[PDB]
RNA sequence: UUGCCGUUGCUAUGGC
């Protein structure tokens, strides 16, 4: 299975957005594309997937995250 | 054992005798 | 012209290096412990010297000195940590007692081999260049890999490797499959 | 004075139960009496363990008599459960052997533990 | 504090 | 009739009975979320009475039971419907144990007064021996090799079983059906531990390859691997929260599991018999710690191979109390069995004096979550009952249950009844012989059977 | 109460 972490939630209503940092494992896979997180996140969150933004992944050396 | 006893002795052949049997 | 990024050389090449008995030891030493050629031999002895030598520095300073305690309890830390030096021989005289043998010992190499997991140095290679070796969380292809007591204790087979538990080879499918038509 | 001398104290079994223990990890532990025998037969052995609980004692009082003849360091371990434990069978061991190689992981402790049995000695 | 989400 | 009246609906009714029970409504809607503030709220300890007790030690079919796993319903404040899988299983309590004979079986319990009733098994054997040896086939939908623990799941619906096999498989509960297998992809990553999160579905096993494994069981999927044990994991436990906390055995520390950051906590216990004699002017050097029960979000308990039982604080890295030689030192071997001599002085000589003696160990230790109390577990013949002190700095034995009679291989408890007044059921497993192995001498009157004891609240 | 075998009540503990 794949999981989806979020961490250092900042609420910035400035922006009027939540900022975080994404951490997902993903064992026996090669990685997640944004759109699948992107869907993910947005039931996560209870917000619609045009709200949710993900960018600027680097999987791990050796894999796995 | 300088003073050596049967005590030893005779169970140990009783756990050969219940292994007789087993067999 | 940007200020220059800082970088350094890891070895240097001996004062003599066609002396007889030099040769032997190097073929000594690199047949112990599998190594390529003479550089890595050069590397390690280079450290080496820097250590010593600042252990000798400190040395010539008077006991009880601010900078001898600080910086002779830094670096007997350090070799204590990495493994090089023994617990109970936590002294700047033991530290100029070292050898290059016990930084190699403390090569990731040599404990992959010497566990069991590789019956041989070579095969102990062989296996840590493959990606089939993981110290705790992360898989090592690095033979020159320095190994603490706390990391020594947690080498094992990587996760993905089939030996440690993945599905077998491209090699081994391929035969199965070829076996079963 | 008894038969079972010397007899380490709590720490020191510590330290020996901690040496069992990864030689059996890494295939360098011969359990039982009559295994710890052979090893002394062909002098493969570091030192030998012995639990002084055994039941009877006289069992594994030969062991000692190889080892001075060899000039082996040998103690005695007060729980023969304590010791199969830290080798890793299911069962209690009265006996149990390092055996020799230069070329462990473990050389170094071994040599440690290897210095106070003879101390102890 | 954040959420966590398993799939597949 | 939309699902928000429902819930007004169920909500109104949940208040009415509450009212019909008894201010006090406030404070006890309070305490219906006091576990989600992760602190002691259970202060019953001083009403139990240990002395009248019905003490009773129902025996079971197997060798050398192993563990013993207890379901108990619970209403969902939230939902308010009750944990229970089906209609059928309304209020009815499920034990399940195994044992060595590689056979898993579930009880009914939820009648105090009467006893556990056999309702379903499963047994395995050479059947289901994995022909391919490869470890990822290892598939097979029955045990092939000692059973060692179980976890029931706390929606009812599931119960998982694990032991030397390198295996998990998740069994229905209802008639133990095998629904999936989890190889746990190591040749030595030997399950020995099990924790359930408390109120939901992911599941923390603890094996013997030195690693944690964390699952969810709808997805029936692996999640994550814990790293950082440097030896065997023997035991694992868990509350509503996800820090789960372990024990090393050999390497004598207790280590906690930030799972969300990906962070861990280090204790270590580091006493040392010389120094406790010299605050004095028998102390036996701890070996290895077996057991760990959770007490509290932020407090847990361990215990020792030296009987030692010891307390922890998450702000400590050090034991906050400690309990020396809890269950009392193992009678002394008998003269004419030392030695063979005739003469008896000389077989007094080998015992040595005190030399010799060694404690019992600590095989079981459970606390009641969220509670001031927990039951320790040997083969000392007696189960200890302890409490906490209020400040949460020390214990004292609050009392013994001697009906048991064996190895206390692992217990449980078990409450019923309204909130004031609540009846509590122990449930302790016990055998004549070590989980792990065959180590101890064999303990006259040990029996392999499920000791049970039902204790009243008064005051 | 128990895989089996007993004792003890009308429930409780002895053996492999």
């Amino acid at each position: 299975a794949v999981t989806i972490r979020t961490r250092k939630v900042i609420s910035n209503p400035l922006l009027a957005r939540k900022q975080f940092v994404v951490d997902v494992l993903h064992p026996n896979r090669a990685n997640v594309s944004k759109d699948e997180l992107r869907e993910k996140l947005a039931e996560v969150y209870k917000a619609e997937k045009d709200a949710v933004s993900v960018f600027g992944f680097r999987t791990q050396f050796g894999g796995g995250k | 054992s300088e003073e050596p006893s049967n005590v030893f002795g005779s169970v140990l052949k009783k756990q050969v005798e219940q292994r007789l049997e087993f067999y | 012209p940007r200020a220059p990024r800082t970088y350094s050389k890891t070895y240097s090449t001996p004062k003599r290096p066609y002396e007889s008995s030099r040769l032997d030891a190097e073929l000594k030493l690199a047949g112990e412990f599998g190594l390529k050629n003479k550089k890595e031999i050069y590397r390690i002895s280079f450290q080496l010297s820097k250590i010593r030598r600042a252990a000798r520095d400190l040395l010539t300073r008077d006991e009880k000195d601010p900078k001898r305690l600080f910086e002779g309890n830094a670096l007997i830390r350090r070799l204590v940590r990495v493994g090089v030096l023994s617990e109970d021989k936590k002294k700047l005289d033991y530290v100029l007692a070292l050898k290059v043998e016990d930084f190699l010992e403390r090569r990731l190499q040599t404990q992959v081999y010497k566990l069991g997991l590789a019956k041989s140095v070579h095969h102990a290679r062989v296996l840590i260049t493959q990606r089939h070796i993981a110290v705790g969380k992360q898989i090592v292809n690095i033979p020159s890999f320095m190994v603490r007591l706390d990391s020594e204790k947690h080498i094992d087979f990587a996760p993905t490797s089939p030996f440690g538990g993945a599905r077998p080879g491209r090699v081994a499918r391929r035969n199965a499959a070829r076996k079963a038509e | 004075n008894p038969k079972a001398f010397p007899l380490a104290d709590a720490a020191l079994t510590q330290q020996i139960l901690d040496v069992v223990q990864q030689a059996a990890n890494l295939r360098q532990l011969k359990k039982g009496a009559n295994e710890a025998t052979k090893t002394l037969n062909r002098g493969i052995s570091e030192f030998i363990i012995m639990a002084a609980d055994c039941e009877p004692i006289e069992i594994l009082l030969h062991l000692p008599l190889l080892c001075e003849d060899k000039n082996v360091p040998y103690v005695f371990v007060p729980s023969r459960v304590a010791l199969g434990r830290a080798c890793g069978v299911s069962r209690p061991v009265i006996a149990a052997s390092i055996t020799t190689n230069d070329a462990s992981a473990i050389k170094t402790q071994i040599y440690a533990v290897k210095d106070k049995i003879e101390t102890l000695l | 504090k954040g959420k966590n989400l398993s799939f597949k | 009739e939309n699902p928000a009246d429902k819930r007004r609906r169920l909500a109104k009714q949940y208040l009415e009975n509450l009212k019909s029970e008894a201010d006090i409504i406030a404070s006890r809607l309070k305490e219906d979320v006091a576990e989600q503030q992760g602190r002691v709220f259970r202060y019953f300890g001083d009403k139990l009475l240990i002395s009248e007790a019905k003490q009773s030690f129902t025996r079971v079919g197997e060798n050398n039971l192993t563990c013993i796993s207890c379901f108990q319903p619970v209403l969902n404040k939230y939902t308010f419907e009750e944990s229970s899988n089906g209609d059928k299983n309304k209020g009815r309590l499920f034990a399940y144990t195994v044992s060595k004979d590689l056979q898993l079986t579930k009880y009914d319990i939820t009648d105090f007064s009467k006893r556990p009733k056999k309702l379903k098994y499963a047994k395995g054997g050479a059947k289901y021996i994995p022909t391919s040896k490869h470890e990822y086939e290892n598939t097979t939908e029955g045990h092939y090799d000692e059973i060692l623990t179980v976890a029931a799941s706390p929606d009812g619906k599931y119960v998982v079983t694990g032991g030397r096999d390198r295996k998990l498989i998740v069994w229905s509960t209802e008639s133990l059906s095998p629904v999936k297998v989890i190889p746990t992809k190591d040749r030595r990553g030997e399950v020995l531990s099990l924790a359930f999160r408390k109120n939901s579905d992911q599941l923390y096993a603890s094996c013997a390859d030195f690693k944690i494994r964390t699952y969810s069981i709808n997805q029936f999927s692996q999640l994550e691997i814990l790293y950082g044990h440097h030896d065997i994991v023997e035991d694992i436990s868990a509350l509503a929260m996800e820090r789960c906390v372990t024990v090393g055995a050999r390497d004598r520390t207790a280590m906690l599991w930030k799972i969300p950051d990906e962070t861990r906590l280090t204790f270590r216990g580091g006493d040392e018999p010389q120094k406790l004699l010299r605050r004095w002017m028998l102390f036996f050097c701890e070996g290895s710690i077996d057991v760990v029960s959770m007490v509290d979000d932020f407090h847990f308990i361990t215990g020792s191979d030296n009987g030692n039982i010891c307390l922890w604080s998450l702000a400590k890295k050090k034991p906050i109390f400690t309990e020396r030689i809890a269950h009392g030192i193992l009678p002394e071997p008998s003269f004419n069995d030392i030695s063979g001599e005739t003469d008896e002085e000389l077989r007094k000589r080998q015992l040595q004096g005190k030399k010799l003696l060694q404690p019992f160990w600590i095989t079981s230790l459970y606390a009641i979550p969220y509670s001031n109390v927990f039951i320790s577990g040997s083969w000392s013949g007696s189960l200890k009952v302890w409490k906490i002190s209020d400040n949460l700095r020390s214990f004292e034995l609050l009392g013994e249950l001697s009906g048991a009679k064996g190895v206390v291989t692992k217990i449980q408890v078990v409450e019923s009844g309204k909130h004031g007044k609540e009846k509590f059921r122990i449930l302790a497993s016990i055998a004549k012989e070590h989980r792990l192995g065959r180590w101890i001498a064999n303990v006259s009157g040990a029996r392999n059977g499920i000791y049970s004891a039902v204790i009243d609240q008064t005051g």
